[PDB]
C-alpha cells in the first residue's frame, strides 16, 4: 500500500472509483462480482425503483485534495503466489553453476534444496514428470532444467 | 513486468478489481522491498528480505 | 481420448492415442492418460460443444444450408465426480493398474 | 447465422465405459508403490451417453452438452 | 511438512515457532515408536525366552 493523493486530487473532484454498500450474501474468497444491480431487502422490491430500503449497486468515493489524509485514498496492490506445484519459471536474480557428479555435494534445481550425492539417474522420465520420488515420499531424482 | 503493474493510469475499483498473471519471467523484489516508497508493506508466510 | 479439467484457475487437459481394433464399445483394458497441456485461465465454462467436419462433394445440393454429406462420427461424454483411486504404478511408472 | 436442414430426433444411446480415462493425477514419478490421491475421475462402469454425428437416413446432432468437472471426451 | 522448506522460507521468530511445533508433533510420532517397540521387544523378549 501507498498513497497517492496527488494523483486523486481534481479541481473537478474524482468519483469514478466505486464500493458496494450492499449485497445478500458474503462474497467468496478471489472472485469477483460483476453483476449490476441495485442490492434488495426483503419486501417492496425495487424493479429498478430505487426509493426507500432498495440501493443502487454502486457507490463512490469522497477523495480530495482538501480532505485530511486520514482517510485519503491509499493505493493497494496485492501479490498471491502458490509455490511447489510445477516447474517455476518465476524465479528470482540468482545465477547457476556447472552440474557435479559422484561427489557429496549440496545441490539447488529451481528452488528445490536436497542434501545428497547427485549422479546420473538410470530411471528414464517421461516428458510431463519434473521430480520422482520413493516410498517414505521424499526427493529421490530430479532434472537439471537448463541440463 | 512488475513495474508496468505498479505504475498505472487507473487501478480498478474494488466492485471489479482488476488482476493480472504474471509468469514465464525473472522479476527482481528486491526494488520493491528496496525502494520502499510505499506506507505499507506486509507479508505473510514469505521473508520479504 | 480427453480428460478437460478446471481447478483452482487452471484449465488443464490429458491425452493418449489408442490403436484399438473392431470394438464399438470402449475396450476393456487399461490405458492412463497422460497430461498434454496446462493453462493458466480464469474463464468459468457451465457447458461445450463439439465441432464435426463436414464431407462437401459435387453430389450435394451445393449451400450451406443442405449441401452435406457428413458420413459417420462417433463421440460419448462422461462427467468426473471427485473420487479415491488406488493407482498402482510399475518399476517404469507407467500405472498399469488401478 | 448459417443452418442445417432434415435432422432425427431420437433418445441418447447408452453405453457402459469401465476403467477408462485414469489420468496420472500429478508431476511425480513414482515405482513399484501403491498411492492413494483424492483427485477427480469418472467413476468406474460409469454411465456414458453416447452421441452420433452419422448421416446413416438424415442423421447429424452436435448439440451442446451440460459441462461439470468431469468432461470426459 | 519439508523441515528445511520451512527454514528457508521463515525468518528466525517465526521460524522458532513452527519448528517448534514441527518437534512437538515429531517428538510425539517418536514417542509413539519408542513406546510401541518396547511393547513389541517385550513380547519377543518372552518367545525368547
Ligand atoms: C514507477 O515508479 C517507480 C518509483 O518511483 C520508478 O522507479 C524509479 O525509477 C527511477 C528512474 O528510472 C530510478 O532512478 C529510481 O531509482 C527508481 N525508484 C524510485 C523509488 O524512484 C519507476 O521508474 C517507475 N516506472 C515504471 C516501473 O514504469
Ligand atoms: C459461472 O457461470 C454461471 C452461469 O450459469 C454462473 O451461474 C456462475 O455464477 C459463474 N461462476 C463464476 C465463479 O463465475
Ligand atoms: C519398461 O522397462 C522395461 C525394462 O526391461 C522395458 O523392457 C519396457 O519396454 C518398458 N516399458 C515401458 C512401457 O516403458
Ligand atoms: C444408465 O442409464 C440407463 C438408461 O437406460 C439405466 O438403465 C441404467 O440403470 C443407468 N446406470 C447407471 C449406473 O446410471
Amino acid at each position: 500500500a501507498w498513497n497517492s493523493n496527488n494523483l486523486d486530487s481534481k479541481v473537478g473532484g474524482n468519483y469514478n472509483y466505486l464500493y458496494r454498500l450492499f449485497r445478500k450474501s458474503n462474497l467468496k474468497p478471489f472472485e469477483r462480482d460483476i453483476s449490476t444491480e441495485i442490492y434488495q431487502a426483503g419486501s417492496t422490491p425495487c424493479n429498478g425503483v430505487e426509493g426507500f430500503n432498495c440501493y443502487f449497486p454502486l457507490q463512490s468515493y469522497g477523495f480530495q485534495p482538501t480532505n485530511g489524509v486520514g482517510y485519503q485514498p491509499y493505493r493497494v496492490v496485492v501479490l498471491s503466489f502458490e509455490l511447489l506445484h510445477a516447474p517455476a519459471t518465476v524465479c528470482g536474480p540468482k545465477k547457476s553453476t556447472n552440474l557435479v557428479k559422484n561427489k557429496c555435494v549440496n545441490f539447488n534445481f529451481n528452488g528445490l534444496t536436497g542434501t545428497g550425492v547427485l549422479t546420473e539417474s538410470n530411471k528414464k522420465f517421461l516428458p510431463f514428470q519434473q521430480f520422482g520420488r520413493d516410498i517414505a515420499d521424499t526427493t529421490d531424482a530430479v532434472r537439471d532444467p537448463q541440463t | 513486468p512488475f513495474g508496468e503493474v505498479f505504475n498505472a493510469t487507473r487501478f480498478a475499483s474494488v466492485y471489479a478489481w482488476n488482476r493480472k498473471r504474471i509468469s514465464n519471467c525473472v522479476a527482481d523484489y528486491s526494488v520493491l522491498y528496496n525502494s520502499a516508497s510505499f506506507s505499507t508493506f506486509k507479508c505473510y508466510g514469505v521473508s520479504p528480505t | 481420448e480427453f480428460v478437460f479439467k478446471n481447478i483452482d484457475g487452471y484449465f488443464k487437459i490429458y491425452s493418449k492415442h489408442t490403436p484399438i481394433n473392431l470394438v464399438r464399445d470402449l475396450p476393456q483394458g487399461f490405458s492412463a492418460l497422460e497430461p498434454l497441456v496446462d493453462l493458466p485461465i480464469g474463464i468459468n465454462i457451465t457447458r461445450f460443444q463439439t465441432l464435426l467436419a463436414l464431407h462437401r462433394s459435387y453430389l450435394t445440393p451445393g449451400d450451406s444450408s443442405s449441401g452435406w454429406t457428413a458420413g459417420a462420427a462417433a463421440y460419448y461424454v462422461g462427467y468426473l465426480q471427485p473420487r479415491t483411486f488406488l493407482l498402482k504404478y510399475n518399476e517404469n511408472g507407467t500405472i498399469t493398474d488401478a | 447465422c448459417v443452418n442445417l436442414t432434415t435432422r432425427t430426433q431420437l433418445p441418447p444411446a447408452y453405453t457402459n465405459s469401465f476403467t477408462r480415462g485414469v489420468y496420472y493425477p500429478d508431476k511425480v514419478f513414482r515405482s513399484s508403490v501403491l498411492h492413494s490421491t483424492q483427485d477427480l475421475f469418472l467413476p468406474f462402469f460409469s454411465n456414458v451417453t453416447w452421441f452420433h454425428a452419422i448421416h446413416v437416413t438424415k442423421r447429424f446432432d452436435n448439440p451442446v452438452l451440460p459441462f461439470n468437472d468431469g468432461v470426459y471426451f | 511438512s519439508v523441515l528445511n522448506d520451512i527454514l528457508s522460507r521463515l525468518d528466525p521468530p517465526e521460524a522458532e515457532v513452527q519448528i517448534d511445533r514441527l518437534i512437538t508433533g515429531r517428538l510425539q510420532s517418536l514417542q509413539t515408536y519408542v513406546t510401541q517397540q518396547l511393547i513389541r521387544a517385550a513380547e519377543i523378549r518372552a518367545s525368547a525366552n
